[PDB]
């Protein structure tokens, strides 16, 4: 099945910086790449769909590009409720994979 | 009459004087029971309260020969609930209400819909609402929508507060079908149109709707074939009477064909003949449609052959009648058999049967049971035992299922054949031989054709079944065949009984050679049950591969043998053929697929497919054994597939969904000992949009997807042109797909596509290969050969091609036919008759463009539909011109010598030119002179003196214009002459190569004697040989056969059409036996191999020549003699 | 193609009066004919479907008639709802036809117009265009006649008018008349007047100002 | 019960193709047909062509050929019209119908509106016409604003968010000979309330997305 490799495992950032997530595909997937977020004691939400396309109600700083096999996911101005976990997820091919994932931590 | 008096315009709506709107119509539909739609008028337009409500019905025809009938109370049926009502057309059976603008029209039924059954007579009363009941019969084809309106108002009726409503008819007709399996007796002779249909200039008239109804087309004069008419069960057929119909039998009073069981009974009905049958329009009584039709019940499984007669008026002369004998065909497949070729087999006793539709309802499910006819029979029945045979043709996707009775309780010791169908799944082979050889004397058939088999034209078994009989017994080809000594003939001292039939049939199963079914055609499921679960029936079960990949058809029989018990027989017939080449599948696999339309590289991940309906797609992802590699037993591989199952249940996104829910009852094909490929073939579906359907495989941890675009448009696409270029091989020029005017599966995008080669010429030994068959019975009935000029001159006007039609375009040119002969001592030459070459002199004036178009694709079946090919040719200019005498006038424009008179030519010649040569109009070629050359009075070989070797003298010796080309090196000055021979008493038509044996007696008179000569030793080589454009000496034994059987007036007056026909016989003499004569080395084998074997000298002619050339002298001989010298 | 000769071009009516419409054709038809109705923003709406009949919620007082190369459409009484454009169709052959249209004027009574004079502003001085508006307010009748003199010249050609539909809450509709020129011109002139020529007026009502 | 509907305005530039969507809900479709009319404003309605569903041949008016062009499709139930070549003058509303069997067109759909003149889109400048500003004052006093240089169709003017509608006069718009469109909007208010009330014009230019609010004072 396809694998996704989602680095850095771990990422600090100061508040109010840019951040940046990158994501890593075995074969080709064209567009279809979403991302999730996931806070503690809570379900994850998406916010990226088809790998650059802000989901409906999705704030203004979060954005995502990339296409074929390198992917990013990028938040413009990281705020103190962004703590987090990220996953990226592949929707070419069942099975659909999660990415290993990566946490987000304020200095 | 009262049928059409349409002159009033009579402008109305359909609510009339009522206020309601189509709103609140009241609309149900007519009561359908047993094929009828009847909407009667009872008691609705009744006066009553809370109107007047607008009453329609509406009558939706979408099947063959529907009846439709509508019922209106008359005046006085009930005390004063019924006075005042009016019916709208007066004349409502025939003339109908339309609808132009926003108004109501009358107009004739018939004109809008041809072939209406009008019945003047209904339950012995009067057609008419005068009558208050309608009633007419709907045809079984119909070109375009029709909507026409009745009318029966009853707003006029009152009783104080009470009043009657209004009723409307509403009969919707959509098209339906596509032919009627019949005859069309016209009222005009035989013509045909050009390939071109853009002379369609004139008005849609009714003429041309007649002759596009009927599958046969019979006309007035110049008529050569009696119609031949078949049907199918469930099908319908039909006949169109001549307008000078005096009698016919070919309904009620008609006549079986079988001698062998037959009572001498007179005549019989077609409805006793045939259960459940129905004869429409048996009075013949209709406005102008004077047609006849037939339905043949589903159910209905006997095969039955039939005769019948048309009489007309006027006669001939005072009482000899011309009158018609056409054949009638119910149920036949497979027909070409080893059961009715064979004599020793006649004697038993037989029932043939075709295999039934399923009960299940599928429509591609095809069963016989043997159950019932198996049974050991009574003692007291003297016939005794019985032979039960199913005949069927399979096709792609088709599924056939045998089912036998095993039970010990019934029938003890019952043996199935094969004995190792059971263990080893394998079935009688038998060989083609016969047919092929047969069919081409007759058909003109040709053995690379064999995968169309069955399609050529059942006239070999009926009605002429003797002259295939006489042929194996009389010509010695079929001497020495293995099985001759079961068709050979029998005799009084050693006659054969029913008993003795039976054991050879038993011999014959028995030797018969033994294949594996699997093994023969890959990719066939067959499942084998020994024991069913009600443990007394035992059953076959197979279903046809998408694809077949054999190089000829597999044709074959197995089934139940109780002859231990005294019972009866069961054997069933089966053929399969190819249907389609290409598959339209996306193969993900290193290892290419020839039947694959789309091989996908390693580097694409991804595969896109357009469908449509009647299409396969196919998928795979697994390894494919060719025959380069050793099949070994290798389990198949961890392929992992996504659905467990492809295309059952498919992928439409994320979600997995059975493909019966996106396409109406699909058809899937899988492999039961391998997990891929899969195919499914499109069924008929209403689902218009682009919808999206996918399957996935992981090929070495890689994952594949197939995606397939499932449309219908609502315009079928116009046309799809096909360009390609011609490619030089050995100095000819050929176009790849040119065999494209063989017929194709109709698929729906595959209608119209046509096919279009280019070609330039800008070198010599230019030869154009076009593979133009002349029109023959069967595979190429409609072939024409058209042609249109380009350039210099845009000629609107299509014209027939042929021989002096490519002469007007290009002076001094010719159409070659292939020679592969190989010893000049024999009597028949080996040519390709299919293909035709075109060959241009080297003098190409200007650049000419035409196009030569053969239209095979007018040949139109119910599954498949013939080709169409264009060759695009362009000429570049040339001016050399050629060295030669003109000793005619006609010859002056091709050479720069002006010889006219002159007998006595002589050049001089040096290397590098070119001579050509041309005798006078109509005189005899004495030598070759480039292969055959007079030097000193003595005939030699120039090719070897002069160390010719593949130049023009070579190639162009059998031409009627010879060229050569002097050699770089010569030994010394060698002088040749070459001569034309002319009679002066006549003037002779020279179509064919002298024979040797005119040349010989020339050679005689001429004091020419050949006494070193030495032939040639080339090999695997090819030669032109001119045979005017069409073979003539070829004589049509068929063609003799019928205008022999219509001079003797088969059907009268209780004549007895098969005393006639039996009694007709075509005569040896007319044949010159078989023509491999003499002894034949055989070791010159090469690509197609043995070819068809003609002679090629026309005797008649050359006897005459012979005569005339011994009687005449010195003095009555004209010699024109072209010398040249080189130096 | 059949002609609509609809006549008249107009009617001006009150309230509880009765309205006769008519349309005629160019050669004798035996009926076939519909009459539509139709207010400023509406669908043409079919009121009578044939020579006299009518659709089903169509009001009572409707009543049509003729037949031939005459037509006649009678309205017993007006109420507030009556008043449209009508169009009469004839349907006898393929190619339909419509009419010219009739309207139907509410209520007849002459009232004055009240003329106000507007100067254009600083803002739109900028542009390089200066445009001077003259609004005629609630008069009636509605041809009135609007003049534009500048340094006492008469301007013509540079001014365009628009009319607003008749308001039935007091006979009210007004015409705005716009007088377009470049900023530099209206820097070299300094008097701008309108003139409007009325019915109910006795002499022309000039409005003016100083400013340039 | 049956309804039509038609599909909404559209501007188009000189020789484009312009296609109007009809169709019809209710009752049945095969076997009734329809019509088209267009009107140009201020004139009579002019009829074009109509087609029954059934049979894909339609049928025009002698006069227009080629350009016109109308389909059924039965499927959907549809009635498109597809109008080729545009030219000056085709600025006019097009309308549909259909015939409801009693041989008149007894249903009309919503309409549509063509527009054709070679203008762009454009945003409108609004400029204030001040109440004439004097001391004489009597309860009697006119301001509007001026709408200039928009194109197409339409723009709306309201005063005071919808408030104060006895004597608001909005006047249809005038084609400049540039080809632009224009208009101006006047209400009347007394004189003595100039002091003591604001007058705020709102106006809305969709076409642009343009919208503007501009204030009325004496100056």
């Amino acid at each position: 099945s396809i694998v996704m490799t989602q680095t850095p495992k771990f990422l600090l950032v100061p508040a109010g910086d840019r951040v940046t997530i990158t994501c890593k595909a075995s074969q080709s997937v064209n567009n279809d790449v979403t991302w999730y977020q996931q806070k503690p004691g809570q379900s994850p939400k998406l916010l990226i769909y088809y790998a650059s396309n802000r989901y409906t109600g999705v704030p203004d700083r979060f954005t995502g590009s990339g296409y074929g096999t390198d992917f990013t996911f990028t938040i413009s101005t990281v705020q103190a409720e962004d703590l987090a976990v990220y996953f990226c997820q592949q929707d070419y091919s069942s099975p659909l994979t999660f990415g290993a994932g990566t946490k987000l931590e304020l200095k | 009459d009262e049928l059409d008096k349409i002159d009033l315009s009579y402008e109305t709506t359909e609510s009339g004087d009522t206020a309601v709107s189509e709103d609140s119509y009241d609309k149900y539909a007519s009561n359908n029971t047993n094929k009828e739609y009847v909407c009667d008028f009872t008691d609705q337009l009744k006066p009553t309260e809370s109107g007047p409500k607008v009453k329609k019905c509406e009558v939706k025809v979408n099947e063959p020969l529907i009846k439709v009938k509508i019922i209106c109370p008359l005046k006085g049926s009930v005390e004063k609930l019924y006075d005042n009502i009016e019916y709208v057309p007066k004349k409502s059976p025939y003339v109908v209400l339309t609808k132009e603008e926003t108004k109501l029209k009358e107009k004739l039924l018939s004109k809008l819909i041809y072939g209406l059954l009008i019945s003047p007579t209904v339950n012995e009363k009067e057609n008419n609402f005068k009558e208050g009941v309608i009633e007419f019969t709907l045809p079984p084809v119909v070109h375009k929508a029709t909507v026409f309106y009745f009318i029966c108002d009853n707003s006029k009726t009152e009783d104080d507060n009470k009043k009657g409503n209004r009723g409307i008819v509403e009969v919707y007709v959509e098209p339906y079908g596509n032919k009627i399996n019949g005859c069309a007796f016209l009222d005009e002779d035989e013509e045909e149109e050009k390939y071109g249909n853009q002379i369609e200039e004139d008005e849609h008239n009714e003429k041309i709707k007649m002759k596009t109804f009927f599958t046969q087309n019979i006309y007035k004069k110049n008529n050569i074939y009696p119609c031949y008419m078949k049907l199918y069960s469930g099908d319908i057929g039909g006949i169109l009477f001549p307008k000078n119909i005096k009698s016919t039998t070919c309904f009620e009073e008609m006549i079986p064909y079988n001698k062998e069981i037959k009572w001498n009974k007179e005549n019989k009905s077609l409805g006793n003949l045939v259960n459940n049958s129905v004869v429409y329009n048996k009075e013949m009584n209709a406005k102008y449609f004077n047609v006849q039709y037939v339905h043949i019940p589903t159910s209905y499984k006997d095969t039955l052959n039939l005769f019948c007669s048309i009489i007309l008026k006027e006669e001939e002369s005072n009482l000899i009648s011309t009158s018609y004998l056409v054949y009638v065909s119910i149920n036949e497949e497979l027909n070409f058999s080893l059961f009715d070729f064979y004599e020793s087999f006649v004697p038993i006793k037989k029932t043939i049967q075709v295999a039934q539709k399923n009960v299940n309802n599928k429509e591609h499910d095809y069963t016989c049971d043997f159950t019932d006819k198996l049974d050991k029979t009574v003692p007291s029945t003297a016939n005794g035992k019985k032979l039960f045979i199913c005949r069927k043709h399979l096709k792609e996707f088709d599924t056939f299922t045998l089912k036998c009775n095993v039970n010990k309780t019934q029938y003890p010791n019952i043996e199935i054949f094969p004995k190792t169908l059971k263990d080893k799944k394998e079935v009688l082979k038998l060989d083609l031989d016969i047919q092929y050889q047969m069919f081409s004397k007759f058909f003109k058939f040709n053995t690379q054709n064999a995968k169309y088999l069955n399609l050529y034209p059942y006239y070999l078994i009926f009605p002429f079944n003797h002259i295939g009989k006489k042929e194996l017994k009389n010509n010695p080809t079929y001497k020495n065949h293995k099985d001759v000594k079961y068709f050979e003939q029998s005799s009084v001292l050693s006659p054969l009984s029913s008993a003795d039939s039976l054991g050879k049939l038993l011999n014959f199963l028995d030797t018969q050679e033994t294949v594996c079914l699997t093994e023969k055609i890959r990719y066939l499921n067959l499942s084998i049950n020994e024991l069913g679960s009600d443990n007394n029936t035992f059953s076959v079960t197979f279903q046809v591969p998408p694809y077949i990949d054999i190089k000829e058809p597999f044709y074959f029989m197995f089934g139940c043998n109780n002859n231990k018990g005294e019972g009866n027989i069961g054997i069933v017939e089966l053929l399969i053929s190819k249907q389609e080449e290409k598959i339209k599948g996306c193969n993900f696999h290193e290892s290419k697929l020839d039947y694959f339309n789309e091989n996908i590289s390693s580097d694409t991940h991804e595969c896109t497919l357009h469908a449509y309906e009647n299409d396969i797609i196919g998928f795979n992802c697994l390894e494919t054994t060719h025959p380069n590699e050793v099949e070994v037993e290798v389990e198949d591989a961890e392929i992992y597939l996504q659905p467990e199952n492809c295309f059952n249940n498919v992928y439409k996104g994320l979600n997995s969904v059975d493909i019966t829910t996106i396409l109406k009852n699909a058809q899937t094909y899988n492999i039961n000992n391998k997990k891929t490929p899969t195919f499914l073939k499109i069924p008929p579906y209403n689902l218009l949009e682009d919808v999206e359907i996918s399957c996935q495989c992981t090929i070495k941890q890689v994952v594949k997807k197939i995606k397939v675009i499932i449309t219908k448009n609502d315009t079928v696409l116009l046309k799809r042109e096909v360009q390609s270029e011609s490619t030089l091989d050995d100095k000819i020029y050929k176009c790849e797909h040119e065999n494209f005017i063989n017929p194709r599966v109709n698929k729906t995008f595959d209608e119209n596509v046509e096919y279009t080669c280019n070609i330039k010429i800008e070198n010599f030994f230019n030869y154009i290969q076009i593979f133009c068959p002349a029109k023959d019975l069967g595979i190429y009935k409609n072939i024409q050969m058209y042609y249109d000029i380009v350039k210099p001159t845009r000629v609107p006007q299509f014209k027939k091609f042929n021989n002096e039609e490519l002469h007007k375009l290009i002076p001094n040119s010719e159409m070659l036919h292939k020679t592969k002969e190989m010893l000049i001592l024999y009597n028949e030459e080996k040519v390709d008759l299919l293909h035709f070459y075109v060959f241009l002199p080297i003098y190409i004036k200007d650049i000419y463009e035409f196009n030569i178009v053969c239209d095979n694709s007018k040949t139109m079946w119910k599954n498949q539909l013939g080709g169409k090919v264009i060759y695009h040719i362009t000429v570049s200019k040339r001016e050399q011109k050629v060295k030669g005498c003109s000793f005619d006038n006609e010859h002056a424009h091709m050479f720069s010598y002006n010889k006219t008179n002159v007998k006595n030519c002589i050049i001089d010649a040096k290397p590098k030119d070119l001579i050509g040569f041309v005798c006078p109009s109509g005189t005899l070629k004495l030598t070759n002179c480039f292969k055959d050359a007079i030097v000193h009075t003595n005939l030699t070989n120039i090719n070897g003196i002069l160390y010719l070797k593949n130049n023009l003298a070579n190639f162009t010796y059998k031409h009627q214009f010879n060229y050569m080309e002097i050699p770089a090196l010569m030994d010394n000055d060698i002088s040749f002459k070459c001569i034309c021979v002319d009679l002066k008493k006549k003037k002779y038509n020279v179509k064919s190569p002298l024979g040797p044996k005119v040349l010989r007696a020339l050679y005689k008179k001429l004091n020419i004697k050949f006494d070193n000569y030495v032939t040639g030793t080339d090999q695997n080589k090819y030669l032109m040989t001119y045979m005017d454009l069409h073979l003539s000496h070829k004589r049509n034994y068929l063609k003799e056969l019928f205008h022999d059987l219509g001079k003797k007036k088969p059907a009268d007056t209780d004549a007895n059409p098969e005393s006639i026909i039996e009694s007709l016989s075509i005569n040896e003499s007319n044949e010159s036996g078989p023509f491999p004569t003499g002894d034949v080395d055989a070791e010159h084998l090469i690509l197609e191999g043995y070819d068809t074997w003609e002679s090629l000298y026309d005797e008649q002619l050359e006897e005459v020549i012979y005569n005339d050339i011994e009687s005449l002298e010195l003095k009555d001989i004209e010699q024109y003699v072209l010398q040249v010298n080189l130096k | 193609d059949i002609v609509m000769t609809q006549s008249p071009a107009s009617l001006a009516l009150s309230l509880g009066e009765r309205a006769t419409l008519y349309c005629r054709a160019s050669h004798s038809i035996s009926s076939w004919l519909a009459w539509y109705q139709q207010k400023p923003g509406k669908a043409p709406k079919l009121l009578i479907y044939k020579a006299s009949t009518l659709e089903s919620g169509v009001p009572s007082r409707f009543s049509g008639s003729g037949s031939g190369t005459e037509f006649t459409l009678t309205i017993s009484s007006l109420q507030p709802d009556d008043f449209a454009t009508y169009y009469c169709q004839q349907y006898k052959s393929y190619p339909w036809t419509f009419g010219q249209g009739t309207k139907l004027e509410i209520k007849r009574t002459v009232a004055a117009p009240s003329v106000f004079i507007f100067p254009p502003s600083d803002e739109q001085l900028k542009s390089g265009t200066a445009s001077v508006v003259c609004l005629l307010n609630n008069f009636y009748p509605r041809e009135a006649k609007v003049q534009w003199k500048v340094d006492n010249a008469l301007q013509s050609g540079n001014s365009q008018e628009s009319v607003t539909e008749q308001d039935s809450k007091d006979s009210t509709y007004s015409l705005s008349s716009t007088l377009t020129l470049s900023k530099a011109d209206y820097e070299k002139h300094k008097v701008y007047a309108c003139e409007v020529t009325h019915q109910g007026l006795s002499s022309p009502v000039t409005k003016s100002f100083n400013r340039g | 019960q049956v309804q039509l509907v038609q599909s909404g305005a559209e501007v188009k530039k000189p020789g484009s193709s312009v296609k109007v969507s009809c169709k019809v809900s209710g009752g049945t479709f095969n076997t009734y047909a329809i019509i088209w009319v267009r009107q140009a404003p201020g004139q009579g309605l002019e009829w074009m062509g109509a087609i029954i569903p059934f049979q894909d041949r339609g049928q025009y008016a002698q006069k227009f050929q080629g350009r016109v062009t109308i389909t059924a499709d039965k499927s959907t139930s549809t009635a498109y019209m597809e109008l080729s070549s545009l030219r000056s003058e085709d600025t006019a509303v097009y309308y549909c119908a259909k015939e409801s069997g009693r041989a008149v067109a007894d249903r009309w759909g919503q309409g549509t509106l063509v527009t054709v003149s070679s203008a762009s889109t454009k945003g409108p400048s609004v400029f204030p016409l001040a109440p004439s500003s004097k001391s004489t004052s009597g309860g009697t006093a006119a301001l509007g604003c001026l709408v200039k240089d928009y194109f197409p169709e339409p723009v709306t003017v309201s005063w005071n968010s919808g408030a104060l509608t006895s004597g608001v006069h909005t006047f249809p718009a005038v084609l400049q000979s540039s080809g632009l469109y224009s208009l101006s909007s006047v209400v009347t208010v007394p004189s003595s309330s100039l002091g003591t009330q604001t007058y705020i014009c709102n106006v809305n230019h969709k076409p642009s997305n343009t919208k503007v609010d501009k204030k009325v004072e004496p100056k």
